[PDB]
């Protein structure tokens, strides 16, 4: 639905259409070679801009890749599935068990 | 030319529909860390009180041109552009 | 103000209009531009935070007399920068880039009456001997000189007028 157009280090532009720029915390999601890069929109500029900050590695991204328009905002696995795991910042489990049990996010 | 140009862009515009702001009126174009740039709001005026979708309001501080900067009294995440 | 942005504007479209054979119709395309900067309702539009690309689309629309090459590639650059109110500017610069090359001085003469035609010929041969340019005199019918003329040839100036040298003799004394 958008495409990134700057990347300076952590934090990421992206140019959506301006009936359907995103909410200021919601997610995006972008295809950063083979692996799913998450973006947390931070800033609403003019014209349709919505800046971001990159939640994983940040190189490899070239200006120009389409973004996907999650339309919730960072939602992590919560109550007693979560007891005896670790867990990443965007509630994936990051020990080498099987996945999260949740009922509610 | 002048005045046959001149009207004839004064035809060309309206004939393309577009319409001005009314005053006491504007439309948010950016939202970050809790201020608002607002454009139009001719009349706004210095400390006034401006009212958001909700019943949410904010402070008109900054009367700049081509722009109103305003503080939103609450939670802001909601705002959006075009509002 | 904004010179100092239409300056690579300016350039820009001249240097291209002398590789096309063109820059006598340039020089109108942008007039035309000019004018639409102005009007009350296109310079609403121009501020508000329309995206760059249907913002320059939203002023194609309103000038189709214009070249391919010249308005759908120029004011896009241009929009995409966001330079649009420079559009009045970037014209100057263009007549002045212009009368550069093609080796012309707009010489503006002031009066308080109109001169003989005899003395405004002479005018014309004595700046192009002053100066090494083909001159184009434009008379003003000033009333404050009384008599006598102002010859401005850009940033330099001869003052013969009698208020310049009665106030200059009031502060010899």
């Amino acid at each position: 639905t958008g495409k990134i157009v700057q990347v300076i280090g952590a934090v990421v532009d992206v140019e959506f259409p301006q009936d359907a720029v995103p909410r200021v915390y919601d997610a995006l999601e972008v295809q950063n070679g083979n692996e799913r890069l998450v973006l947390e929109v931070q800033q609403q500029l003019g014209g349709g801009i919505v800046r971001t900050i990159a939640m994983g590695s940040s190189d490899g991204l070239r200006r120009g890749l389409d973004v996907k328009d999650l339309e919730h905002p960072i939602e992590v696995p919560v109550g007693k599935a979560t007891l005896g795991r670790i867990m990443n910042v965007l509630g994936e489990p990051v020990d080498m068990k099987g996945e999260i049990g949740e009922e509610e996010r | 030319n002048s005045t046959e140009i001149s009207e004839l862009i004064k035809q060309r515009i309206a004939q393309f529909n577009v319409v001005s702001e009314a005053h006491n009126e504007g439309t948010i174009v950016s939202v970050s860390d809790g201020v608002i740039r607002i454009h139009g709001l001719a009349d706004c005026m210095q400390g006034e009180m401006i009212s958001l979708p909700g019943n949410r309001y904010a402070i008109a501080l900054n009367l700049e041109r081509d722009s109103v900067g305003a503080v939103v009294m609450g939670p802001y995440a909601d705002l959006a552009e075009g509002m | 103000e904004f010179i100092t942005v239409a300056r690579p504007y300016a350039k820009a479209a001249f240097d291209f209009a002398v590789e096309h054979q063109s820059v006598e119709r340039w020089q109108d395309m942008l007039a035309f531009a000019a004018e639409v900067t102005k009007n009350e309702q296109m310079a609403e539009l121009l501020s508000g935070a329309l995206a760059p690309e249907t913002l320059a689309e939203s002023f194609i629309a309103v000038a189709g007399e214009q070249l391919d090459e010249n308005g759908q590639n120029l004011i896009r650059v241009m929009a995409e920068n966001g330079r649009l109110n420079a559009l009045p500017d970037v014209l100057e610069q263009f007549i002045h880039l212009r009368a550069v090359s093609e080796a012309t001085a707009e010489v503006d003469v002031i009066s308080a009456a109109a001169l003989s035609e005899q003395q405004l010929a002479k005018i014309s041969a004595a700046m192009e001997k002053r100066l090494s340019r083909k001159v184009k005199l434009n008379a003003k019918i000033d009333k404050s000189v009384m008599a006598g003329v102002i010859i401005r040839a850009g940033d330099m100036v001869i003052d013969g007028s009698v208020r310049g040298r009665l106030e200059r003799l009031a502060d010899v004394l």
